[PDB]
């Protein structure tokens, strides 16, 4: 069959940055096809028969090459272009798709807002708490958070979660949510979220008093 | 225009055979030289090619699904039919159809996608907990608050706030698998801490696989 | 790239304007069976699109 390499698999730029993804075919192809995938959604054709702009596609985007050797551009990268790129062939059975390369933007540094929510009434009942730290839209996606009940470092009792980065701004939100049955939890008094990031000068704290 | 979109269980059994509906508007399979195809994505990874089926009931099959391929069409129902048998977790994947005709060679439209999750386990459906606003949730200016969707299987849970109307804001996370081997996920919006009088947030949740659905308010 | 043969002959037929859907059906379909007919059914689309003028 016919098979595609992408490259880069990654790649980090800055809006208005002119950016080049490559697709080379281990045989001749007559054409070749671009998607783009936004995070949660079905690919969507971007680029059609090589060169030319499905709809809704804006003119920033081109596509260009022949035989083996194929190249998408985009020449004004803006946040909403976030996404991961494949390219695709239909010129032999079975149709392929390239590996994909993902796009991230690159940005200004920014702090984090930190906000603390203790476990809902309603879950204390059935005799489970949650506890969630949210770090909301910081950049970049480097983040440390450590859970302190009553002044004691948590380990193993806690899973963080992290965003895709945002369409519009172009950063990251991260929770990371506490676990406890209902009995340790009112075992302890002060609930802390203890957060580092590039964007702080100092490490945050958000806690609570059962 | 045109649409696609796929149907069948979020949820099958090592060794069953899965079934697969893609129902379709906006073209017909009986004119000449239309086409509709599967693809899917195992979590993480790459598009692959799996099957199509032409007007004319011309069908191909990547090889690396190893025979184990069915496609058929109802034309009268805009239906198109994939069947995939000996179901391995290594096919846990969000599935795609999607529209290609003779002329292109390229899928130019395709459905919303449904993801199909094989294991062992039985379905388990969330509990949504309020994760209220309050003075601790509060920057500026801006108040957050969400829905804390825990304990489900299998993927997927879908979040909107206010049916749709509030989208500004809205973070869904990614759910996490627990140890207990289930998973859980939380859905936050920032909003003007001015409109927490005024303005009801409600977060509608969806866990097609257990038939849930569950509309939680959120007040401080 | 027996798909590019399909997809430049397919693009032909798609041009002649006087073959009815039947008609158009069956030489694409032929096209979509095996490809390296293509220059012959072009030649037989054509002569049968004339013939219809």
């Amino acid at each position: 069959d016919i098979q595609m390499t992408q490259s880069p698999s990654t790649l980090s730029a800055s809006v208005g940055d002119r950016v080049t993804i490559t697709c080379s075919a281990s045989s001749r192809v007559g054409y070749m096809h671009w998607y783009q995938q936004k995070p949660g959604k079905a690919p969507k054709l971007l680029i059609y028969d090589t060169s030319k702009l499905a709809s809704g596609v804006p003119s920033r985007f081109s596509g260009s090459g022949s035989g083996t050797e194929f190249t998408l551009t985009i020449s004004s990268l803006q946040p909403d272009d976030f996404a991961t790129y494949y390219c695709f062939q239909g010129s032999g059975y079975p149709f392929t798709f390239g590996g994909g390369t993902k796009v991230e933007i690159k940005r200004t540094v920014a702090a984090p807002s930190v906000f603390i929510f203790p476990p809902s009434d309603e879950q204390l009942k059935s005799g489970t708490a949650s506890v969630v730290c949210l770090l909301n839209n910081f950049y970049p996606r480097e983040a440390k958070v450590q859970w302190k009940v009553d002044n004691a470092l948590q380990s193993g009792n806690s899973q963080e979660s992290v965003t895709e980065q945002d369409s519009k701004d172009s950063t990251y939100s991260l929770s990371s949510t506490l676990t406890l049955s209902k009995a340790d939890y009112e075992k302890h008094k002060v609930y802390a979220c203890e957060v580092t990031h590039q964007g702080l000068s100092s490490p945050v704290t958000k806690s609570f008093n059962r | 225009q045109v649409t696609l979109r796929e149907s069948g269980p979020a949820l099958v059994k090592p060794t069953q055979t899965l079934t697969l509906t893609c129902t379709f508007s906006g073209f017909s399979l009986s004119t000449a030289g239309m086409s509709v195809g599967w693809i899917r994505q195992p979590p993480g990874k790459a598009l692959e090619w799996l099957a199509d089926i032409w007007w004319d009931d011309k069908k191909h099959y990547n090889p690396s699904l190893k025979d184990r391929l069915t496609i058929s069409k109802d034309t009268s129902k805009n239906q198109v039919v994939l069947k995939v048998t000996n179901m391995d977790p290594a096919d846990t994947a969000t599935y795609y159809c999607a529209r290609d005709m003779i002329f292109n060679f390229y899928f130019d439209v395709w459905g919303q996608g449904t993801t199909v999750t094989v294991s062992s386990a039985s379905t388990k459906g969330p509990s949504v907990f309020p994760l209220a606003p309050s003075s601790k949730s509060t920057s500026g200016g801006t108040a957050a608050l969400g829905c804390l969707v825990k304990d489900y299987f299998p993927e997927p849970v879908t979040v909107s706030w206010n049916s749709g109307a509030l989208t500004s804001g809205v973070h869904t996370f990614p759910a996490v698998l627990q140890s207990s081997g289930l998973y859980s996920l939380s859905s936050v919006v920032t909003v003007p801490s001015s409109s927490l009088g005024t303005q009801t947030y409600i977060c509608n949740v969806n866990h097609k696989p257990s038939n849930t659905k569950v509309d939680k308010k959120v007040e401080p | 790239s027996y798909n590019d043969e399909k997809k430049l002959a397919s693009n032909e037929i798609a041009n002649l304007p006087n073959l009815n859907e039947e008609q158009r059906s069956a030489f694409l379909s032929s096209i979509n069976d095996d490809p390296s007919q293509s220059a012959n059914l072009l030649a037989e689309a054509k002569k049968l699109n004339d013939a219809q003028a």
